């Protein structure tokens, strides 16, 4: 009766029950209930209040998913459990494959933090684990002295056997990653989750329904951002067959038998249906250019291009793909009858890298000194692969800080003193101090975090923009009711540094669209490097970041780029909920062909901020720390004649630097520095441009 | 298929090709299909070997391989007509080169009815709400969206209702349908991978959709009709008509619209090339592309070519190449090419001589009564009542073009939808809002600089 | 090494890679070393072939023969990292990077000291002025310099005396010592073959290491060494440190040496 979904909350024997589901089988919050299972399983779980999921589809752990031994995601009923019993005398035994060489009696030191105060309902022969210090243990119950469904009690004792049991292939392994184990981009992982799940649900559906399967999924993007393990993860989440197809192993062999290797791998893939297959590094496979010297690499792109169509299509198997650049791939694979709809997960944002930290905190056994939101701060432009390498380097320095100097080893390898050891704060700073910028620094695709409340001033322009980014995507039917279409181009001009770049985050954070920050200089390097294919590719993968917005500033630097943005804006995406910001500081020197209707045309002059607006911007600048309110903010904005938001930030930055200067010059706070910043020599404001910007406004009139 | 040639090694691929062709010859009459022939036959510096020359070898002999005794016939199909060598373009080997092109909206809609007869759309489905905006998407993409719209339908059943079993219940498939939200979610899927090649289509709009310059309307109507309605009366006088007329004046007056109307008069194909994409091809040195689009316009008979923004290239290689390869005077093909610009002063003087784009006619601002007729046709664009008159809206907007009145009435409509959905739980106020804002961002001082070049012709 | 790997014919060069990997995977732990990666793994159409691709493909994936129980580890060495393949440089295939670079003159002092443990230098030399003029030279060139310095020292002896026989004369060469004009003569050969690239160096100028002239001091010293003991104090009072500062005015005033003294004050490169 009840369907399984994925749960963020990783505590096992916990059901995230919806509140309308409470009264059907009489469930209470602290209590636990039985579950149905394939080959007669019983799962026992305590109720978590989670109403935002479905009544039938309920978020569950992947460890209780592995406990069920279901394929996955299937419907199972709930039996109520009024025959709960605590009892005693439960013999608990580990499995051998988890034991990587952990010495001796690990029983009490791992069971006792796991078993105290949890009262965790535990069936006979079930599977569950803990994580910590790069490995902790799986525990399986041999027998129970009460009923085969049982509950942990504080008087439950074990025999400390010291001998793990031999593993089985029936259980899904715990190093086999899952949906919650990947934390790059949740909605994009949702896109790849219900992109191709219908063969993963039922092969007999596409053996019985004439709808063609989505044939081939490609994940271009950053280099090696878990993409092979993403395919491995969804292969574990369907429970079907997978075998890895390495990219360079196609080029490993000589000519002829490499064809035989790849083709016989493809044939045994069809033999082992239901299955998913994945090829990594197709740019190593198909870089179809003038750089394709020789002919056996054309033979390598052949038989892959055959067996795409040489799929029988009664065979329901699915090919998975990943690379770095989509345009670097051979262009005959873009269409239909070929690789299907493709996506990039991209660089994860601050929240996504925070989530990859919390999935990496689980197997760390870390102390409460670290918080790692500070790690989530400066991880911009850094791949979570390199974050995992940084966490590994942190663990290596932690086991290099102690236990290589405590010297409790000659051949003994105590993991318990390694778990009592913990990674600390300056250890994480030192781990940050190694080669983290090995990730490329490109433009970032991120769901925004700076809210509309962080910017005050120009509320009429803000009301116009809040109309523009929300009412087309709330009411497109009311837009086309009167026969009209929403616009896509807006104009931003005036003195620089007023906060126009600052509101670009808030205008997408309010409507909950996606944000991409397109800046002039890297477009100029693409134009000088003649890589305008990369410009239309970042435009196109912005278009597949729907719903999104296109913020572009300093457009007066261009001359090809204006012609290509006129080409790509002709094929606009009306129903993908996109919008384009045209921003500059010198609007007069750009060509007037761009301001035509049907193009970026909605002219709004963006003035320099007012005094109450400057008070709001100064307040938002001082919201990063507790700043004393002894200095009035209107007098800070009183002498500001044309001091923009950049001027306000550098004034408050000078106040902060002088405050910390007098803070640490003492021998081993606000008012004096604010008065110094208001009463220093410099008043560096460009004031001549207001007259010509008002001349432009009177030209529009 | 081309990868089946490239499947095994050289020599035995040739033998399988030959044996396939005698068994095709033994199955006479027959059709033989080959695709990706550009991958089979490129003539560039991708000749990193000689097996590709070996595989076009004996194919070029088997186009001569029948001696008017084998009933078989080729079927070659590769997207780029320029990426093949001219060795495959040899007469007597491949004579009938024909395009396919992107479908028209009248073709997209019937694609949607021929791909709905199986999965059975519900009663709320009209399919024109999808067919209107699907430019830049091919029928393969439309089949992809109808397939995964059926998928988004099929996630609603067999798991939410839990009637799952091994054999699929076809009765609940017969009860199953597809919604408006399902179809717009299908449209929200990653469709735009079909490219941005220029569109060819027959236009359905004519001079009931625009009003203005009715003498120019009748003159261009004569110039596109009576050459093709009576070519024999031009044979009676012995000289060919000239198929080039120049447009100049303020932009945004509906130069695209009059081209669609004059193509609807001849029921011809509408092709509209413009500046930035040919500048993009020119910066990559791809004048073969503009030669190719003019050639496929020549087999788009009948067609009308729209082209604007001469001044971006009037001051340059581009006008030189297109002036050389515009000289294929196929006036008997019912083709028509026009020239639109804003500033006719900086044009090269190698156009005014005959044999090319000749007739310099001025395209002014629309008249006030003409813009009344424009908005009268544009009640479908924006409905207007007579509580305020359309000419009463034209009392001080004498220096406004069609795009200018379009964007200000669109601004009034935006204010209308705004203040309609301002209330928390229709015409006259918004037209007065349009009348009471004093925007005048239109260049009205170009009238005498247009008139001096007009009276230079005199 | 790369050239004996690429020297053999196709097929058994892969088997050469096989023995070069698992001759010592059973000898865990062990170190492998695939130096001059520009010669074996570029990403060019200059390498108009496929045997180099068949070499570097499955090399970068069967360096993953550690199945979380082996202890194979690879040192990578090449000339310039930009000519290396980036999919070779992709994480997992290859993770992280460091540079040895060029030695400095202060490091040239102890490389000249520790290379001369055998040659039995005399007391007439001072070894400090020797390391100064050889800026922009690799330590192999300095090893060459002292090598033919010793060869020049044993060249003016041992055959002019006609001490040449089948047996060596250990007492003569033990009594022999290298001297200062031998190092001058070694300097008189083609030593600058290690070219003049950019250099990293630990500075030593300290006449005005504490900042600039007047309050340029008080902004410069905080900007260049107060983060390296107090990072969190800047965030605790609100915002990030500065990004960059401008130097402008009359040229040739020692501002280039002033930045050297700035880097000497904060004990940074
Ligand atoms: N978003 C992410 N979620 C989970 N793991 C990630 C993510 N990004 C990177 N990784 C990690 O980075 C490593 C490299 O990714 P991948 O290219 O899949 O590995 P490989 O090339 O070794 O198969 C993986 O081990 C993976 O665990």
């Amino acid at each position: 009766r009840l369907i399984v979904d994925e749960a963020i909350n990783e505590d096992n024997s916990v059901v995230s029950l919806s509140q309308p589901k409470m009264d059907e089988l009489q469930l209470f919050r602290g209590d636990t209930v039985l579950l149905k299972g394939k080959k007669r399983r019983e799962a026992v779980c305590i109720v978590l209040s989670d109403d935002t999921c479905s009544d039938e589809k309920i978020r569950m752990n992947r460890v209780v998913r592995n406990n069920l031994r279901v394929r996955l995601g299937d419907v199972i009923s709930i039996q109520p459990c009024p025959d709960v019993k605590y009892g005693k005398r439960i013999h608990v035994l580990p499995i051998d494959d988890t034991v990587e060489g952990i010495t001796g009696n690990l029983f009490e030191v791992y069971l006792k933090p796991y078993f105290l105060e949890a009262y965790r309902p535990i069936r006979k022969g079930d599977i569950f684990l803990v994580r910590g210090g790069m490995r902790a243990v799986e525990f399986k119950v041999v027998e129970t002295d009460p009923s085969p469904y049982c509950i942990v009690a504080p008087d439950t004792v074990i025999h400390c056997e010291g001998e793990p049991i031999k593993r089985e292939d029936e259980e899904e392994s715990l190093n086999e990653v899952g949906y919650d184990d990947i934390g790059g981009c949740r909605k994009q992982l949702a896109q790849i989750k219900e992109m191709v799940e219908l063969p993963l649900r039922h092969p007999a559906l596409f053996k019985a329904i004439g709808v063609k399967p989505p044939r081939g999924i490609l994940l271009y993007g950053p280099p090696g951002t878990g993409k092979t393990l993403i395919a491995r993860a969804v292969a574990n989440e369907t429970g079907a067959f997978f075998f890895l197809i390495n990219g360079p192993e196609i080029m490993s062999k000589l000519a002829g038998e490499s064809e035989s290797n790849l083709r016989k791998a493809f044939e045994e893939a069809e033999k082992n249906a239901p299955a998913i297959i994945f090829i990594d590094e197709l740019d190593a496979i198909a870089p179809k250019r003038e750089k394709t010297h020789g002919e056996v690499e054309r033979r390598i792109v052949s038989q892959l291009l055959t067996l795409m169509d040489g799929l029988k299509q009664r065979a329901h198997v699915i090919v998975m793909a990943a690379t770095n650049r989509p345009n670097s791939i051979d262009p005959a694979l873009r269409r239909f009858g070929r690789f299907d709809r493709e996506v990039d997960i991209g660089i994860p944002d601050a929240t996504g890298r925070l989530e990859i930290l919390q999935i990496h905190t689980k197997n760390m056994k870390l102390a409460d000194d670290v918080d790692l939101e500070q790690v989530a701060n400066e991880t911009h432009g850094h791949v979570g692969a390199d974050l995992a390498a940084l966490c590994s380097e942190a663990a290596l320095q932690a086991i290099r800080k102690k236990m290589d100097l405590i010297d409790l080893e000659d051949e003994t390898i105590d993991a318990e003193v390694m778990n009592s050891l913990a990674v600390t704060m300056d250890d994480f700073r030192w781990a940050l101090s190694q080669s983290n910028p090995s990730a490329p620094r490109e433009t970032v695709v991120e769901v925004p975090q700076v809210t509309w409340e962080d910017i005050g001033g120009l509320e009429d322009v803000k009301r116009e923009l809040q109309e523009l980014v929300q009412y087309p995507v709330e009411h497109p039917d009311k837009f086309l009711k009167f026969g009209m279409t929403p616009s896509k181009g807006v104009l931003f001009y005036g003195p620089p540094g007023c906060g126009k770049t600052l509101l670009a985050k808030a205008i997408a954070n309010e409507c909950q669209a996606n944000f991409i920050s397109i800046k002039g200089p890297e477009l100029l390097t693409m134009w000088f490097g003649e890589s305008e294919a990369n410009v239309r590719e970042i435009f196109d993968k912005a278009r597949q970041a729907a719903p999104c917005v296109l913020f572009f500033d300093e457009l007066d630097s261009i001359d090809r780029v204006i012609n290509q943005i006129l080409t790509e804006m002709d094929g606009m995406s009306t129903k993908k909920n996109v919008f384009i910001i045209g921003a500059t500081n010198r609007p007069d020197i750009i060509d007037p062909a761009i301001l035509r209707p049907g193009r970026l045309d909605q002219l709004i002059y963006i003035p320099l901020p007012d005094e109450k607006s400057r008070v709001a911007i100064l307040k938002a600048n001082l919201r990063k720390s507790p700043v004393a309110k002894d200095v009035d903010l209107e007098f800070l904005a009183k002498m500001t004649n044309g001091f923009s938001g950049a001027d306000l930030t550098e004034i408050c930055q000078r106040a902060c630097k002088l405050a910390i200067r007098e803070s640490i010059e003492s021998e081993i706070i606000r008012r004096d520095h604010f008065e110094e910043a208001m009463r220093f020599a410099r008043r560096s404001v460009s004031d001549n441009d207001i007259r010509k910007y008002e001349m432009f406004a009177q030209t529009l009139q | 298929n081309g990868p089946e040639i490239m499947s095994k090694l050289a020599g035995e691929s040739e033998s399988n090709l030959r044996k396939a062709f005698e068994e095709a010859e033994k199955n006479a009459p027959a059709i033989i299909f080959i695709d990706e022939l550009d991958a089979i036959a490129p003539k560039r510096e991708k000749t990193h070997g000689e097996v590709e020359r070996r595989i076009v070898s004996q194919l070029l002999t088997l186009m001569d391989g029948l001696k008017q005794r084998a009933h078989v016939i080729v079927m070659a199909a590769t997207n780029r007509p320029n990426s093949i060598d001219p060795a495959l373009r040899r007469f007597g080997r491949f004579d009938r080169e024909v395009d396919i092109g992107i479908p028209d909206a009248t073709g997209r809609l019937e694609i949607l009815q021929i791909h709905t007869k199986n999965m059975k759309l519900a009663d709320d489905v009209d399919l024109e709400q999808v067919a209107n905006e699907t430019h830049g998407h091919v029928g393969a993409d439309l089949a992809a969206l109808c397939s995964e719209a059926a998928l988004q339908a099929i996630r609603k059943k067999m798991d939410l209702i839990d009637l799952e079993d091994e054999t699929i219940d076809a009765e609940v498939m017969n009860s199953l349908a597809v919604t408006m939200d399902d179809f717009r979610w299908a449209l929200s899927q990653s469709n735009p991978s079909a490219p941005r090649e220029t569109v060819v289509e027959v236009p359905q709009v004519t001079w009931e959709d625009i009003g203005g310059l009715e003498d120019v309307k009748r003159e261009l109507q004569e110039l596109v009709q009576y050459p093709v309605e009576h070519p024999d009366k031009f044979l009676k006088f012995g000289m060919t008509p000239s198929k080039g007329v120049l447009f100049y004046g303020p932009p945004g007056c509906g130069k695209t619209l009059l081209a669609k109307a004059i193509a609807n008069e001849c029921q011809a194909n509408f092709i509209s090339i413009k500046g930035p994409e040919l500048l993009t091809m020119w910066f990559g040195e791809s004048e073969a592309n503009v030669r190719e689009i003019f050639d496929k316009a020549r087999q788009a008979a009948p067609c009308v070519l729209f082209f604007d923004e001469l001044d971006s290239i009037a001051k340059d290689r581009v006008i030189n190449q297109i002036l050389t390869e515009m000289d294929g005077m196929s006036t008997k093909k019912n083709v028509f090419i026009i020239g639109a610009t804003n500033r006719p002063d900086i044009i090269d003087p190698a156009i005014l001589r005959p044999g090319r784009l000749d007739q310099l006619i001025y395209i002014p601002l629309p008249d006030e009564k003409s813009r009344v007729a424009i908005l009268k046709a544009n009640l479908r664009k924006s409905p207007v009542a007579k509580d305020v008159d359309l000419e009463f809206l034209a009392k001080m907007t004498n220096g406004f073009s069609g795009a200018d009145l379009t964007e200000i009435c669109q601004r009034a409509c935006k204010l209308a939808i705004r203040e309609s959905i301002e209330s928390e739980i229709i015409r006259r106020d918004h037209f007065e809002e349009a009348m009471r804002f004093a925007r005048r961002s239109v260049s009205d001082n170009d009238i005498r600089k247009y008139e001096m070049f007009a009276q230079t012709l005199q």
